[PDB]
C-alpha cells in the first residue's frame, strides 16, 4: 500500500519529459533572440537531444 | 549604413575612416576584410546596417549575396541568407536584394538578412506574381536602339556606321566576328557610350573574361 510499482511506461515517460525541458531550454534560450516571420517551428527545436 | 556607400569609397577613404575609429591598423589587409572590420566596429556601435547585392544559390540551401564591384566573389562582406528567406518569398539565383543587415554573432563571420527592402528594384508582394524566363514567348526585334548621337565628333562616326550596316534593337543577337588587333575593344565602348547617352532607362551591362 505504501510501495507503488512502475513499469515501462511512466518511466520511459519521464526520461522523456527530461529530453523536452532540455530541448525547451534550448529552444527558449534560441528563440529569446528570435524575431517575427523569420523561422518556421521545424529548425528551432533540435532532434538530437531527444 | 549602407554597404554601397563604403563601397564606393576608396581604400584611402576606409584607411582614414578605420584610423578615426581607433582601431588595429587596418589598411595592412584587404579591402574586402577592410570594410568587414569597419562594419563590425560601426555596427557594434551604429544604426540597423542595410546592404544591396546580387544573390547566389548555394547547394546547402542558404544563399550568399555579393557585390558586383568585387565582380561577385567570395568573401568576408557577403551577406548569408537563410532557406527559410528562399521558402518566403522564394528567393532565386541572381535575384537583385537590397535590405537590412546585422553584424554576426558568437562564432559567425557573415552578416545576416534582417528584412528584404527591394528585390529586383521591386516590391516582393510583386514578386511573387513573376513571369518564368523560359516561360516567355519569345519575338524578334521590335524597338531598334538609336545608335546616332548627333554630334558627329571624331569616334561618334564609327557608331553611325553600324546604324547604316547592323541596325540592332531590344532582343536581338550580337556577335561580332574580329581577328586580333582590330579596334574592338573601344568599339563596344564607343557602343556602350551611346547606348548608354541615349536610354539611360535600360540597365546595361557589359563583361570581360581572361
Ligand atoms: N574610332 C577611332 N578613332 C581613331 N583611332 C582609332 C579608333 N578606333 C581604333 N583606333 C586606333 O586603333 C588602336 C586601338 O588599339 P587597341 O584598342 O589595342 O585595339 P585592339 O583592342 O583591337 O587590340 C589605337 O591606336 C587607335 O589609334
Ligand atoms: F588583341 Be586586341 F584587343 F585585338
Ligand atoms: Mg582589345
Amino acid at each position: 500500500g505504501n510501495r507503488r510499482i512502475r513499469s515501462v511506461g511512466e518511466m520511459a515517460e519521464n526520461q522523456f519529459r527530461v529530453g523536452l525541458v532540455r530541448v525547451e531550454r534550448a529552444v527558449k534560450e534560441r528563440l529569446s533572440l528570435g524575431d517575427l516571420d523569420t523561422l518556421m517551428p521545424q529548425d528551432m527545436i533540435n532532434a538530437k537531444p531527444i | 549604413m549602407n554597404l554601397t556607400e563604403l563601397k564606393n569609397t576608396p581604400v584611402s577613404e576606409l584607411i582614414t575612416l578605420g584610423e578615426n575609429m581607433g582601431l588595429e591598423n587596418l589598411a595592412r589587409m584587404r579591402k574586402q576584410d577592410i570594410i568587414f572590420a569597419i562594419l563590425k566596429q560601426h555596427a557594434k556601435s551604429g544604426e540597423d546596417i542595410f546592404g544591396d547585392g546580387v544573390l547566389e544559390i548555394l547547394q546547402d540551401g542558404f544563399g550568399f549575396l555579393r557585390s558586383a564591384d568585387s565582380s561577385y566573389l567570395a568573401g568576408p562582406d557577403d551577406i548569408y541568407v537563410s532557406p527559410s528567406q528562399i521558402r518566403r518569398f522564394n528567393l532565386r539565383t541572381g535575384d537583385t536584394i537590397s535590405g537590412k543587415i546585422r553584424p554576426p554573432k558568437e562564432g559567425e563571420r557573415y552578416f545576416a538578412l534582417l528584412k528584404v527592402n527591394e528585390v529586383n528594384f521591386d516590391k516582393p508582394e510583386n514578386a511573387r506574381n513573376k513571369i518564368l524566363f523560359e516561360n516567355l514567348t519569345p519575338l524578334h526585334a521590335n524597338s531598334r536602339l538609336r545608335m546616332e548621337r548627333g554630334n558627329g565628333s571624331t569616334e561618334d562616326l564609327t557608331a553611325r556606321v553600324l546604324d547604316l550596316a547592323s541596325p540592332i534593337g531590344r532582343g536581338q543577337r550580337g556577335l561580332i566576328v574580329a581577328p586580333p588587333k582590330a579596334g574592338k575593344t573601344m568599339l563596344l565602348q564607343n557602343i556602350a557610350q551611346s547606348i548608354a547617352y541615349n536610354h539611360p532607362d535600360c540597365v546595361l551591362m557589359v563583361l570581360l573574361i581572361d
